[PDB]
């Protein structure tokens, strides 16, 4: 029962049907495939993000199907002696073919199958050619199908990506909200839950989580529940009372705690240090707060309405004004309050000494942003990397120009553009390139003016929210006396 | 019997510099 | 049954040459001696993967009753010291001693690399061993490598592997022949025109046709899995005989599949139509006419005796539809498409960039016809002289690589390069000359009719209040761009959604489709915060560039 | 240890790792501590040699694959975590990243008490002032 | 040009050896502004790789005696970026300047380009030539 079945994987149904077709239908109703002359595909390539569930699919196929199953780990085949690696591959294929109609699975094929043109070690190219011949050639394959798993399919020799060797490429990609709901229901089917738990809200609030991330979430929730009752009974190694062993009940509060700690594994490297700030910390500027919250919260909370009209949302904003008006404070508030992921980026952080690594860095950050969408990308001091394309003849070979071009193509180009919200903050809006301020890149140009009397009063009240004060103190005088002041002063 | 040894030494990279025009 | 010679298609001259080389000097040795010649020692076969090499080898093995001896390249090695050379020697000895046999060496590049620039020692021994033996009758060897330039040039010489045969990608007639070959043992029902399917299938080579067929068949099999509620307990009887692949199956498979060569550069499908690109009517018409003629009826050009231009450059202010036109071309042109972003290819290492440029242009030429869209050329093809900064000379080197792979383009393979930049001042004057990007299309700011068409094209799929006069929005709007109109419609949509959410919350509060369409008041309120995207100085600069 | 596994011979680093994990699993519920993992787990895309790519792939397969593990725990130590293969920084392989950072004043006092338990001090020495005046000391 | 170390000069070396073998030959170097780049333009470089290529070319072009009678054809669009060391007479002396066609030259070009063109009999290109004055051959 513990063995994973097809019912133990969710979030990807189309790919599941495709793999079930290829593995079962030629081995359950062969006459149907004998009717039309054409033979079925006999090679499939699974590719996708790291923790998406590829190996889980391989394990499910191995457990469910009654056919023979042979396993090949990637580097496992190679050996020290000169003519043993190819001998190992030949022996493996012979064992698979001779015994029965079977499924071979090659885990992490990217290690076995380099580009065969950029590689330089001879043994690698002979193992690749041996694989090419064994998988396809004279007396190609009788009744043996080959499954491969990889995380970077572009690092494979093109000869493997041709019909007859790897016919169809299935993409095990990031789930959707319904997918995350299904995964949550799968992983919480045996654990002990309290009645208050509501999985729907958890699936809605988890954004960009893929596969194993959900498992981590549930595990952490369980760990918190265990750390809620271990304080009650401890170091009783011989036995634990049945009153605490039973009636554990991981509460919904435990799930909230575990969700607050964790973040999408894709964004593990680019996590921002938690700087807690609330909406009550931002005094004044109520209308800008409303516009921002509406522009961020509507596409992520009301997708049905946008589809009903069939018009895409606006996905840009640029703050500009004198220093200290509250731009970075607004960004911090968005980072702490809004449910969507946050990518905090400094102005000149992305530049690098080498040739082309700046734009490579930009592509990687936007790749992470598009992976764990819906996401918010904050470009602090946008005037640092996005300057007017004056040529930069007296510069580092116009590296700034290429950076600006990379940004231009990344914010609007041949991309799906699902949900990426770019927030800009510059105190010199004249130096920004005119080709970024047009709609479709940064749609809303919001001016953050100098505070008025009631805004200075609101700011003063906001900044004293955690301080003991004199009962008779009237801040109205301080507001009345500061005319041109800003929040920082 | 013979044996095959693997070796990967290094490559060549390109840097980018900034200049000042008077 | 075994693959007979009829099973191959799309290669007439090459197959006839192989037959002449392999059959006559083996079926009639006496006549060759009478004429006074001798058979060649070996024959090489090369070409892109999945073209028919291995097919040819098995067909030659079947047609001629001569003894056969297969030695796959990487199957000659051994762990024991020097037993690989002995194995190869015994292979040739058995092939000669048994009969006037025929030997086929598959993937020779695995055991025939350039002897120089190598590190092992057994590889050199086996290369020399095969070199001397096959350098020393009535037997011929066939080599079949997917990459021909990774061969020891000592083998590419008279007396040893002297006759090459370029097994290339098929043409339209050859591809139709392959389609007929594969579709022979299949139920095609009664409604199918393989001629159209081959005229529309552009880059596929050999196996890809088989993939197409298999996918179409699979779609048909999917249609009858549940629509009949097929019993998984045991096979149904009458439904099996009622299987016939329709045209929609083949069209569905064609819309999914892509050529194996372009498999790496597959671009995610982004839906655009030619009615979606409001305005710019003459530009779309001219682009369609210029791109469709070389592929639909080149005979007119051959009669004219002049080759068509294969380049075009869009330039104009930002937010006008350059990328939109390119995307629409990618969707509805009936040709391959390779999208590249400006600084996509550049790399830190020395030379790798130009390696990427050559690889992409090779892929473009291979899957001919193709349309490579180079967006934001101000990154890879900026002013050569203008780039005073010496980043190690990489920028000049990439520009020169692009020129050599763009100017060294023959009439064949019909590769069309589309450039699109918002700054026409930055492009090198060498590029903007006939032969590379002769035609220069300018996308100006929309006019009143163009603006109305743009608006109607943007909110076409949006329910709106019937008594709405888009002409009003167009009027009193002079310097706007398509992006600004998109911003206006998005603002109206946001106001409508806000009203919807408020009304729904109020309805739920009372309980415990208020707005089926956008009201005129939403549009009135959206226009309070609408501003021109481009200033007047940019227009001055573009007008100056046009007049120059 | 980190670079203890690398060998000149081709296809031997993975043999060493396989032997290590097999020994760890064959005996008992074990713990595997891999010190300085940054030297045998790079990004797999910035590297160019094949042996590092292959050893990383072997490690990834070992830590999470078919027949994954059975009551064995892997511990790792690193001075810079951002230079590690993302495929290793996920649940199942490295479930949680513990941040052992600079101690605060109380931590510094604790360390001082720990390190001065075997010395013969004078009666005039107090440690609270010492723990106060030391600010950026990493322990 | 190639990424690895040493291989680049070896490629220029074997091509010129092949040129020497099949004498007489005509080695056409198109776009010398990539090979003959201004010697040591700035300190910032890949790694003197352009300089090594130029030195390989200089040592391999100065060893051209009367025998083997080879002839190197250069062709550049921008003559300003050609190294003076290689344009020196006695190494590479002849400098032909190909100007834009004049009206008669333009008419000749047009007649040579319309040789295999079934033009209408009642058509003459002299008008186009007389009108098109600053039009280059590509135009
Ligand atoms: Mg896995
Ligand atoms: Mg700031
Ligand atoms: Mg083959
Ligand atoms: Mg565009």
């Amino acid at each position: 029962m513990n063995e994973v079945g097809y019912d133990d994987i969710g979030g990807c149904r189309k790919q599941m049907a495709q793999i079930r077709e290829m593995v079962e239908l030629p081995l359950r109703h062969p006459q149907l495939f004998k009717a039309i002359g054409i033979k079925p595909p006999r090679g499939v390539l699974m590719y996708g993000p790291p923790g998406t569930g590829k190996t889980l699919m391989a394990r499910a196929v191995a457990n469910e199907t009654g056919a023979f199953f042979f396993l090949i780990n990637g580097p496992e085949v190679m050996s020290k002696m000169a003519g043993e690696s190819e001998s190992n591959l030949r022996k493996a294929f012979e064992e698979a073919e001779k015994n029965a109609p079977a499924i071979i699975f090659i885990d992490e094929i990217d290690s076995i199958a380099p580009k065969r043109d950029k590689t330089n070690g001879e043994v690698e190219r002979r193992v690749v050619s041996q694989l090419l011949t064994l998988m396809d050639g004279m007396k190609a394959r009788s009744n043996v199908v080959v499954i491969a798993a990889t995380n970077r399919p572009n690092s494979i020799d093109p000869a493997l990506r041709r019909f007859g060797r790897f016919d169809r490429e299935v993409d095990i990609g990031i789930p959707d909200a319904t997918g995350r709901l299904e995964v949550l229901r799968i992983h919480t089917k045996n654990m002990k839950l309290a009645d208050d738990v509501d999985l729907e809200a958890l699936a809605a609030e988890t954004h960009g989580y893929v596969g194993a991330d959900i498992a981590s979430l549930c595990s952490e929730a369980a760990m918190q529940q265990i750390r809620e009752k271990m304080d009650l009974i401890d170091l009783d190694e011989d036995e634990i009372d049945a009153e605490v062993l039973d009636s554990l009940g991981v509460t919904m509060d435990n799930f909230r705690f575990a969700l607050g700690n964790s973040n999408p594994s894709a964004l593990r490297e680019t996590v921002v240090e938690s700087v807690n700030v609330t909406w009550d910390d931002v005094g004044g500027l109520d209308e800008i707060k409303e516009e921002l919250k509406e522009t961020v919260e509507y596409p992520v909370l009301h997708p049905d309405q946008y589809t009903k009209f069939g018009l895409s949302p606006s996905k840009g904003v640029l703050f500009y004004g004198p220093p200290g008006t509250g731009k970075t404070l607004l960004a911090k508030a968005v980072a702490t309050e809004v449910s969507a992921n946050f990518i905090s980026v400094k102005g000149p952080e992305l530049l690098s000494m080498w040739y082309g690594e700046s734009e490579s860095n930009i592509r990687d950050i936007f790749d992470k942003a598009r992976a764990a969408a819906p996401t918010v990308v904050f470009l602090d001091e946008l005037d640092s990397i996005a300057k007017a394309r004056g040529g930069s003849l007296g510069d580092a070979g116009g590296a700034s120009d290429r950076v600006v071009n990379q940004l231009l193509t990344e914010m609007d180009g041949m991309n799906a553009k699902k949900n990426v919200f770019v927030i800009g903050a510059t105190n010199r809006p004249d130096q920004i390139d005119p080709a970024i301020l047009r709609p479709g890149r940064l749609d809303q140009l919001i001016y953050v003016p100098l505070p008025d009397e009631n805004a200075r009063l609101s700011i003063l009240n906001a900044q004293l929210r955690k301080t003991p004060l004199e009962p008779g103190l009237e801040l109205t005088a301080i507001a009345k006396a500061t005319q041109g002041f800003s929040g920082a002063d | 019997a013979a044996a095959a040894a693997a070796a990967a030494a290094a490559a060549a990279a390109v840097a980018v510099a900034v200049a000042v025009a008077a | 049954n075994e693959v007979g010679y009829d099973d191959i298609g799309g290669c007439r001259k090459q197959m006839a040459q192989i037959r002449e080389m392999v059959e006559l000097p083996l079926r009639h040795p006496q006549l060759f001696k009478a004429i006074g010649i001798k058979p060649p020692r070996g024959v090489l076969m090369y070409g892109p993967p999945g073209t028919g090499k291995t097919l040819m080898a098995r067909a030659v093995a079947n047609e001629t009753g001569a003894f056969f001896f297969l030695i796959n390249g990487p199957e000659v090695m051994s762990k024991m010291a020097g037993e690989s050379e002995s194995n190869l020697r015994k292979a040739f000895e058995e092939a000669e001693k048994n009969a006037p046999a025929i030997i086929f060496i598959d993937e020779i590049d695995s055991i025939a690399p350039k002897r120089d620039k190598t590190n092992g020692e057994v590889e050199r021994r086996v290369v020399s061993q095969l070199l001397t033996l096959m350098d020393g009758s009535n037997v011929v060897v066939i080599a079949a490598t997917n990459r021909p330039n990774s061969i020891d040039p000592a083998l590419r010489r008279f007396g040893r592997f002297d006759r090459e045969v370029d097994i290339g990608i098929p043409d339209a007639t050859g591809r139709l022949e392959v389609l007929r070959i594969h579709t022979k043992n299949m139920k095609l029902a009664d409604d199918v025109d393989l001629e159209a399917l081959a005229a529309e299938t552009h880059g596929y080579v050999g196996a890809d046709i088989a993939s197409l067929c298999s996918e179409a068949a699979m779609q048909q099999i999917r249609e009858k899995m549940d629509l009949i509620d097929l019993d998984e307990d045991e096979i149904d009887a009458e439904v099996l005989d009622s299987l016939g692949v329709t045209m929609d199956n083949f069209r569905f498979a064609l819309g999914n599949s892509n050529p194996s060569a372009l498999r790496e550069t597959v671009v995610e499908s982004v839906n655009v139509t030619w009615d979606d690109v409001g305005g710019l009517d003459e530009i779309k018409e001219e682009l369609k006419e210029t791109v469709e003629y070389p592929v639909l009826h080149p005979d007119q050009y051959t009669k004219f005796g002049l080759s068509p231009s294969k380049g075009v450059l869009f330039y104009g202010p930002p937010g006008t539809g350059k990328t939109l036109l390119a995307k629409a071309v990618a969707t509805e042109v009936s040709a391959n498409f390779i999208s590249v972003k400006g600084p996509e290819l550049l790399s830190m290492w020395y030379g790798e960039s130009e390696s990427n440029i050559r690889d992409i242009f090779d892929k473009a030429r291979a899957a001919a016809p193709t349309v490579v869209f180079l967006d934001e050329l101000d990154s890879i093809a900026k002013a050569r002289g203008g780039s005073l900064g010496d980043a190690g000379g990489a920028s000049d080197r990439v520009v020169n690589q692009l020129l050599t792979e763009m100017d060294g383009m023959n009439a064949k393979k019909n590769v069309f390069v589309i450039g699109a930049t918002n700054r026409p001042d930055q492009i090198d004057p060498a590029i903007l000359r006939p032969g590379r990007l002769d035609q220069l299309i300018y996308v100006p700011l929309p006019d009143e009719n163009a603006r109305l068409s743009i608006l109607n094209a943007q909110l076409r799929k949006t329910p709106l209040e019937p008594g709405l006069e888009l002409t009003a929005i167009a009027k009193a709007t002079q310097g706007f761009s398509g992006a600004d109109l998109l911003y206006i419609v998005q603002r109206a949509a946001k106001y409508a959604i806000k009203d919807s959410i408020e009304a729904h919350r109020q309805h739920e509060a009372e309980k415990e489709d208020p707005v089926p369409y956008i009201t005129k008041e939403h549009f009135a309120e959206a226009m309070k915060t609408a501003k021109r995207s481009v200033s007047d100085a940019e227009l001055r600069r573009y007008e100056a560039y046009s007049q120059q």
